[PDB]
């Protein structure tokens, strides 16, 4: 995983609603709204920065030659297919594998579609989402970018200047690197490209059956909507009071009984928003670990040739690409 | 509240702002009408029958009497009629002219003065242990007054009774009219009374220069329930017609609030009023007089956003409007510059074709800055200078001279 | 916090002594929480600055202690050293790299083929100026000439796809 | 907490169902914070 | 360090006791004490 859901809160909304005297009512804390707002905030910015961290290594954007000219690889899963969101086969894949910030218009959740689709039942309390400021298509034309830099010019592109090499005298290299020398390679190439080949092939074969595969993906999003939908439901929660509704409280007592009660609500519905933000707070902080443990391996596994032990990959390290998903990346590591 | 500056300017607390983009309230729409709805009713309530009544019950068998379809204008009180005591537990008095009552009930019964401290939940003694018994959770009206030139005579009046002599405690609202003789001792009893068997029922007295405390008052408990069913049973309110699709502050049968209203496919039973949604909120009601369902609905829906490049060297902004398509009414103002990004329409800046560095980042690749007459412009960001290799088959690029960096780390 | 004041001397003043505790255990409260979320937020705060002295510490011992080969870890390029200086609540560093800087083309293949046997660099690569072949390491072009010294032999030249034909001495 | 007492079973000893409410209603909301305030310490050891 | 120690909650054991009128009370509130035990799940599930 590499970035989390951006959020925003109007508290107004959520605790008073649409009553002015509530709101005027509120006024007596008033300092602690602008808080928890401001670390909504810090959490949001920090979740670009995330972003550009791991994807944005180079600011070059390589392309890819026509003729292929490789010594019997096949990146045609990997690379792009201009046809197409110009992505790749298995990045399609991936998108079709994780489920789920929008336009939504006044005019569709307008009727009973509203308290009936879960995003509208937000909206109308002051929950929004925001959305991220890179694009999957920003995102997958740098990932082009990065496996076309690799594919052409080995890891020189990562310490200056992109030069060009073929891929078979790289492949000489990365294996005069783990301790077995050329004429290996020169005396197998063939072998060594069809098992390469079918491996792709397993892996394609393997997503694009009906096995997940992508939870640690697919738990961040079911988490982060089912904060949302706790908050929600806990706006029907009395907290010492006779009532939860407002207008209930309103309709039946004046201006001195009404306080007593709607206080208390008051109270409530703030610590219930300051545990929110408390826990989004703890999970910014997971999803930062785990996005610097990617732009490690971004660098020290695709950017050059790793000799730690089971950092890139089980076993012998010969290299990695990167596959962008939905918040997260996926690297394949050939051993 | 003039504008999104000035806003995010009493947000931050400060006069002066720096570049960038804020966050600010959602998109609020105010009601312009006014809507009520009561039932049809003509007649008015019974208030003769029952505070004017000419023999009132007695405290061990009270009587309580059912209210229904009628007008309840207790300003016909203030003429003849003056409480010595009133007191409402579960609504305001201020507040009785403004509803409509459920299932009322009016139970009526006759003590002496200083017995009226007990028609009370929690009180403890000897009207409330055997006699008569409130809940605990009551919902309601107690009334009390004196009635010494009605319920008194120059002899003494023996005619209003109270049970003693009772084994255990009532329960709330519970009656008890038997005559049985109650034994005080072990020994048995068969209807005879001596010394330790006694009668459980005895009179009051009720002269006309007894003191207060010995003199007669009257009570009334009217218990009802609010804002759950029908309540064929409302208050002087005039109603007015219904307003579909306008953002309106209404009251139906009591129950206040503002919304737009529409039309439901939904169908209740006929035992039901309100639709009370997950988070107990309202989200359907029925007309009380033409019997259709209407739904509920808010009317402030949003979020909206600020941009800004300093208030030290501009005074003009940029307004986002997330959750509109202006391809464009639900906005401050119009401008003349609309862009309709992908996060939201864009009112305040110029659009270009050109493809800068993000300077104040917005949303879904979209950026914008302050540009050469100085404006604001929006536009799609770069992503670095693209560029190509020269992979032939054969060929390798070797350096020939090296460079000494020298870069810096902050932590 | 929803008293009639946030100040105790105007309570106390003009409050008894029940009318008073009732207002002063609500500022208590709302005091309490306010100082339980100061120190939650610096808990979490404290977090991140234990994460970051901790890389600092990592990169004193791989940086200056040390030559480090991790890519992007010490600088930008191929490491040299580093130096540290210090700053109010933190650490700075001074990388030094090594950056290639003119580039030049050539044409080049493996195994080069003197007489039925293979020949491989050792180390280093293979280029031609066009018409002559040299061998040389990869970044810096120092071009050699091609004994047997600077090769080894495997093999007969009919299996490898580039190999070429030249004149290997010694 | 700001109630008469600490035990429940000496406040429904001597009040009510209604003046006993108020009180119970205090040491619910603080031993539930207790209960928060220790689950947020955990959840912040548990990352080291 | 490896690990800590795993725990778990009542809420309503902590909190009423053996009172059956704090129960009906705490009621109200109901869906606070699922999220301290999810939470504590989550911890003792990542010790393993
Ligand atoms: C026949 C009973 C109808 C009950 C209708 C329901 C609620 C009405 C509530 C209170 C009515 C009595 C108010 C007393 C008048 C004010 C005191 C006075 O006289 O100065
Ligand atoms: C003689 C001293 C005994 C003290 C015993 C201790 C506590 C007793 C508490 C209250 C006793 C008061 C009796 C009031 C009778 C109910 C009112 C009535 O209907 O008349
Ligand atoms: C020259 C070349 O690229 N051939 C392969 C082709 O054999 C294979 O069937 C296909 C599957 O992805 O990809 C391509
Ligand atoms: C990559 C490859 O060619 N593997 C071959 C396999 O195809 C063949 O069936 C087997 C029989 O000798 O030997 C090995
Ligand atoms: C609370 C109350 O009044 N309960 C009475 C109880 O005294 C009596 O025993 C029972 C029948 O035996 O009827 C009922
Ligand atoms: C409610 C009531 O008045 N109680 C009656 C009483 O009048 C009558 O004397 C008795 C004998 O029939 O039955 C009972
Ligand atoms: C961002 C967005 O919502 N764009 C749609 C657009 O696709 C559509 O063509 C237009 C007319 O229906 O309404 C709007
Ligand atoms: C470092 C250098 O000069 N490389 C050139 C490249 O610019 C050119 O595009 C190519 C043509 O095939 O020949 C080589
Ligand atoms: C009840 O009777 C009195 C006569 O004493 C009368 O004046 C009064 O109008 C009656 N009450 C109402 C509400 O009319
Ligand atoms: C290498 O670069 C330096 C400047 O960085 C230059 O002065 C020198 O002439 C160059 N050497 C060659 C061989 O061109």
């Amino acid at each position: 995983p590499v970035s989390m859901t951006k959020t925003s809160v109007d508290c107004t909304m959520y605790i008073c609603g649409d009553s002015t005297e509530c709101s005027n009512l509120l006024l007596q804390y008033g300092s602690f709204c602008t808080q928890l707002n401001r670390a909504l905030t810090g959490i949001a910015v920090e979740q670009d920065k995330n972003t550009q961290e791991v994807f944005a290594q180079v600011k070059q954007i390589y392309k890819t030659p026509p003729i292929k000219d490789f010594g019997g690889f096949n990146f045609s899963q990997i690379l792009p297919d201009p046809s197409k969101s110009k992505r790749s086969f298995i990045e399609d894949l991936l998108f079709n594998k994780v489920t789920l910030g929008f336009i939504k218009q006044y005019g569709d959740c307008l009727g009973d579609i509203a308290a009936r689709d879960l995003i509208c039942a937000q909206k109308f309390n002051g929950l929004t989402v925001l959305p991220p400021l890179l694009t999957d298509e920003m995102i997958a034309q740098y990932t082009s970018a990065l496996l076309a830099g690799t594919i052409t010019s080995g890891w020189t592109f990562g310490a200056g200047a992109a030069l060009q090499i073929p891929f078979a005298m790289q492949m000489a290299y990365r294996f005069n690197g783990i301790g077995v020398t050329q004429n290996v390679l020169y005396e197998n190439q063939k072998l060594i490209a069809n098992q390469f080949n079918s491996a792709i092939g397993k892996i394609q074969d393997s997503l694009s059956s009906t096995a997940s595969a992508l939870g640690k993906l697919q738990d961040v999003v079911n988490q982060n909507a089912q904060a949302l939908n706790t908050l929600v439901k806990q706006l029907s929660s009395n907290f010492g009071a006779i009532s939860s509704v407002l207008n209930d409280i309103l309709s039946r007592l004046d201006k001195v009984e009404a306080e007593v009660q709607i206080d208390r609500l008051i109270t409530g519905r703030l610590q219930s928003l300051q545990t929110y933000v408390t826990q989004q707070l703890i999970r910014a902080a997971e999803i930062r670990a785990s996005a610097n443990l990617a732009a490690t391996k971004m660098s020290e596994c695709v950017l050059g040739q790793s000799k730690r032990v089971d950092f890139c990959g089980k076993g012998y390290h010969l290299m990695s690409f990167p596959q962008s998903a939905p918040h997260g990346v996926v690297f394949l590591h050939v051993t | 509240a003039l504008d999104p500056l000035s806003e995010t300017k009493c947000t931050l607390k400060s006069f002066t702002v720096e570049k960038g983009i804020y966050q600010t309230s959602n998109f609020r729409v105010q009601p312009t009408e006014s809507i009520v709805r009561f039932p049809n009713i003509t007649n008015l309530c019974p208030f003769g029958e029952v505070f004017n009544a000419t023999r009132f019950a007695s405290v061990y068998a009270w009587n309580r009497k059912r209210i229904s379809n009628c007008v309840a204008d207790y300003s016909v009180l203030y003429n003849s009629a003056s409480f010595s005591t009133f007191k409402c537990y579960g609504v305001s008095p201020t507040k009785l002219n403004d509803l409509c009552f459920t299932n009322v009930y009016a139970d009526s019964f006759v003590i002496r003065g200083d017995e009226v401290r007990q028609i009370a939940p929690g009180q403890t003694g000897k009207i409330a242990d055997y006699n008569y018994k409130l809940p605990d959770d009551f919902t309601g009206c107690v009334i009390a007054w004196n009635s010494n030139n009605l319920d008194s005579k120059v002899g003494g009046n023996y005619n209003y009774l109270y049970r003693l002599f009772r084994k255990s405690n009532l329960k709330p609202f519970e009656r008890d009219i038997s005559t049985e003789i109650y034994q005080a001792g072990s020994t048995p009893c068969n209807g005879v009374e001596g010394f330790n068997c006694y009668f459980p029922l005895q009179s009051y007295g009720f002269q006309p220069t007894n003191g207060v405390g010995y003199q007669p008052y009257r009570v009334v408990v009217l218990s009802f329930e609010l804002l759950h069913a029908p309540a064929t049973v409302c208050g002087p309110k005039k109603s007015t017609n219904l307003v579909k699709n306008k953002c309106v502050n209404f009251n139906f049968n009591g129950l206040t609030g503002t919304g737009v209203l529409t039309e439901s496919n939904k169908k209740f039973l006929p035992f039901q009023q309100f639709g009370r949604d997950i988070a107990d909120t309202t989200d359907a009601v029925r007309d009380p007089q033409t019997l259709e369902i209407l739904d509920i609905t808010p009317c402030s829906f949003g979020g909206v956003s600020v941009i800004t490049p300093g208030t030290n060297t501009s005074n003009q902004v940029a307004v986002l409007y997330q959750d509109v398509n202006c391809t464009t009414w639900r906005v401050y103002s119009t401008g003349s510059n609309v862009f309709q990004t992908r996060a939201g329409c864009l009112i305040g800046a110029e659009h270009v074709n050109n493809s800068y560095e993000c300077d104040i980042p917005i949303g879904a690749g979209i950026c914008a800055s302050y540009q050469t007459s100085q404006s604001i412009i929006a536009y799609t960001m770069s992503l670095g200078a693209e560029n190509s290799v020269a992979y032939s088959n054969n060929s390798i690029a070797i350096p020939t001279n090296f460079t000494i960096s020298v870069t810096t780390e902050i932590l | 916090f929803g008293a009639i004041s946030s100040v105790l001397n105007d309570i106390l003043s003009r409050l008894d002594k029940v009318e008073a505790e009732v207002q002063i255990d609500r500022l208590i409260t709302g005091r309490l929480q306010s100082l339980q979320t100061y120190v939650t937020q610096q808990l979490i705060r404290a977090a991140e600055i234990r994460a970051s002295a901790n890389l600092a510490a990592t990169k004193m011992s791989e940086c200056v202690l040390g030559q480090s080969k991790r890519v992007d870890f010490c600088g930008k390029g191929y490491h040299l050293m580093s130096f540290p200086q210090s700053a109010p609540h933190g650490v700075v560093f001074l990388h030094v790299t090594y950056v290639p800087a003119q580039e030049k083309n050539f044409t080049t293949a493996p195994a080069i083929c003197h007489d039925g046997k293979a020949h491989f660099p050792r180390e280093g690569v293979f280029v031609s100026n066009g018409t002559h072949w040299f061998v040389t390491q990869r970044n810096f072009y120092e071009p050699q000439i091609i004994t047997t010294d600077n090769t080894f032999v495997s093999g007969n030249c009919d299996v490898v796809i580039g190999i070429v034909n030249n004149t290997v001495y010694d």
